[PDB]
């Protein structure tokens, strides 16, 4: 009842003060010692910050029993914010992890790639491909009683692109394409650039050099945690939305949906506890955020 | 894109227990959440048992409490148990089923507001003498 | 006259260019060495940010008055924007008053301006200024509310004052509130920029007659884009509190109806100028001061 | 706080141009807000013609007719021409003065959702014969 609230909450003032002092922390230090990852975290806080501010509004939502008292402006803006968080965030540790890819497996070309491509036309890229990507749910998000109670219940309307036939196939390949271009593409990328850097530290690593994972430690090793983290706060949404979704071809026992659409609300709980947790990690790996 | 293909209409006289099977072809419960509909002669039609996804089972509060609806994803056939039927509960009912929407978005919900864009069936006058 | 769509097309480019030129503002005045800084810069920046935070909820005042005066947006945001129209008027003539005072000190005693610096320092007095305005606009915030008023299916956020006040004092509250926004707005903020203004001036006599060139310009320079805020402030706020004050004033004086009609149709283009002001700010500071003008 | 006196009503035939003036006593313009109701059989208070800032002279629809609002400032009289008398207007018919709010913060909107702390006044029995 309150405990989805009240966890909302508690993640809104966590988030908000954890990604404030992550943006002080890496806008404070001259550019010199702004490494080209900076850009990266400071998205990502920037994103968390995006979405934490929203979250009172869907704390309130939840408390309300699905009621939205916002109007169909915040809706759209709130659920725009959620799925730019969403793509940001896993873009951005594609990023990081690709950076970290060309900084170990061939750091002449990394070099290379960094003169051809800055940091900042990759961010504007990054979020511009977030914001368009985004824009579907921006665009098909309503308010309307669902249901036909007094709640208001934040959904998307697919009539305006599809007729009711279709609105099926627009919701499946919607669910589809932001599972594709949130998880599946962006965590492949991210799993061949760690399998190619896990070859070449381990070619140091069948050696002991255990200050080797301590080096690690410092960025490689928070951007994996921080990557990590993501997989498993954002694995129980999009499994079980794949899951409901693949249930209309595979035929699931009306248990097994039931239980998909009741655990759907935890699973986007943990989905935002990410947000807040990530300051989190920040401070226990990385000396720097703890420095400052 | 369902057939609601609803049998089980009747007559009955004051304190009938008809019960109405709404068969249906293609609506699973995932992807189309199938409810009541009464439609009073001369008038638009009006809910009896619309089987939502926050309240469970919903109900007209002015008819609530005399018939039970209740799902089997089996056969996919949805019962109507108007029991204790009534004078005042003599009209049309038709079942129809609303696309339900997915839990990414709007949690899994019965689009009831597009009860008019949905598919709908025939159903059967049910004359409840006094 | 309703003027059809100038009132929300008018709120819509004010919102557009007050965010594009505080945020410049605010750039500028953040992008310079500390050092650099000096202590009116604290003050420029607090007003950039008062006029920012309005500007973000001009949008929602728009399509307030494009509705015919309907909020689709919630209690909790009309209780929000309320607040962030008083904490914007409270924070920026509070601004203006500390300009102005700093300029006193510069001025008239330069001396006890260096004493003054060294006793208060300027984050302080930033601070008090903020919470005096959050407190002095708390009143709106929880007031606030909305209501489909004159049934006409149509939310119009408008101040409950039920909570705190019954029908036969709701008339007191009203007129308590309004006399005590139009004070510590208006008058007593206007009043000590007066008397500062009045021995800076007379100073200013004074290095007609003594002082130095050089120094005189930079004094140039910075009274003078400040008195330009302080009279576009006192010509943009003006209608408002006026309007409003004579509003109050005529169930005293018993007014004909023609006087308040004409004043109940005028205060929107009031209430229009005063929300202009936030962006007419950077447009003078690019204007007469130098500092945004080099950025 | 303000004192209403009403006038006029009783049994007049259909089609009389009936006048109501609602008079008043420190309810000026720029207070309070004149309006006229009239009582439900349920004693619901429905309004009949209300002073709106938005609109002005607001009737309600099914009670029509040709009302007409008229506010006289110097003598303090809202004057309610109910022409054409309906059977509809076989009601009591009272005049209420809810207070009109400020025109800083609300924008001098008349507040008709406070009607039930408004004050009022005993109304006349309008019996609309043929
Ligand atoms: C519930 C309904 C009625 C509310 C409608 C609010 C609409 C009309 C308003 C509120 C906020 C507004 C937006 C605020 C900011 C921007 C960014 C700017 O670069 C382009 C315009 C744009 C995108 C505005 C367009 C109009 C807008 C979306
Ligand atoms: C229309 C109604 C139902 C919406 C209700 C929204 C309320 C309950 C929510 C939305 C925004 C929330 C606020 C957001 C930020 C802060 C600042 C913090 O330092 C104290 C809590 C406080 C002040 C929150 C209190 C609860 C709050 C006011």
């Amino acid at each position: 009842g309150a405990l989805i609230p009240a966890i909302y909450m508690l993640v809104f003032l966590l988030g908000t003060t954890g990604n404030g002092l992550v943006l002080w922390t890496v806008f404070r230090s001259s550019r010199e010692k702004r490494r080209s990852a900076d850009i990266f975290i400071a998205s990502l806080a920037v994103a968390d910050l995006t979405f934490v501010v929203t979250l009172p509004l869907w704390a309130t939502y939840t408390y309300r029993d699905y009621d939205w008292p916002f109007g169909t402006f915040f809706c759209k803006l709130s659920s725009y914010l959620i799925f730019v968080n969403m793509y940001a965030s896993v873009f951005c540790l594609t990023g990081l992890s690709f950076d970290r890819y060309l900084a170990i497996v061939r750091p002449v070309a990394n070099a290379r790639l960094r003169l051809r491509v800055s940091g900042a036309v990759a961010t504007a890229v990054l979020w511009v491909l977030a914001a368009l990507l985004a824009m579907p749910v921006m665009v098909l998000r309503t308010t309307g009683d669902l249901e036909n109670t007094t709640k208001v219940q934040c959904y998307m309307d697919y009539s305006m692109v599809a007729t009711v036939s279709s609105e099926w196939a627009w919701e499946v390949g919607l669910g589809v394409s932001s599972t594709t271009v949130g998880f599946v593409v962006p965590f492949t990328i991210m799993l061949t650039c760690y399998f190619f850097i896990a070859q070449t530290i381990a070619g140091h690593f069948r050696k002991e050099r255990i200050e080797g994972l301590r080096k690690r430690r410092r960025l490689l090793s928070i951007i994996v945690v921080l990557v990590v983290t993501f997989a498993l706060c954002w694995m129980p949404y999009h499994l079980v939305k794949t899951l409901y979704m693949l249930g209309s071809l595979l035929h699931w026992p009306c248990d097994f949906d039931l239980f998909l659409m009741n655990i759907f609300p935890y699973c986007t709980c943990i989905s935002y506890v990410n947000s807040c947790l990530n300051p989190f990690l920040y401070a226990f790996f990385d000396p720097r955020f703890r420095q400052a | 894109q369902v057939q609601l293909v609803e049998s089980g209409g009747g007559s009955v006289q004051s304190g009938g227990s008809l019960t109405l099977s709404c068969a249906a072809s293609g609506s699973t419960y995932s992807s189309h959440c199938m409810g009541w509909f009464r439609q009073a002669p001369g008038k638009e039609r009006e809910g009896v048992a619309l089987m939502t996804r926050s309240r469970g089972t919903s109900y007209a509060d002015s008819v609530k409490g005399r018939f039970t609806i209740s799902q089997d994803n089996t056969k996919n056939i949805l019962y109507l148990q108007m029991n204790s039927l009534k004078p005042e509960d003599t009209a049309m009912y038709y079942c129809a089923a609303v696309p339900r929407a997915g839990i990414e978005y709007s949690g899994a919900y019965c689009k009831w507001n597009m009860k008019d864009s949905g598919s709908w069936g025939q159903g059967t006058q049910v004359t409840v003498s006094s």
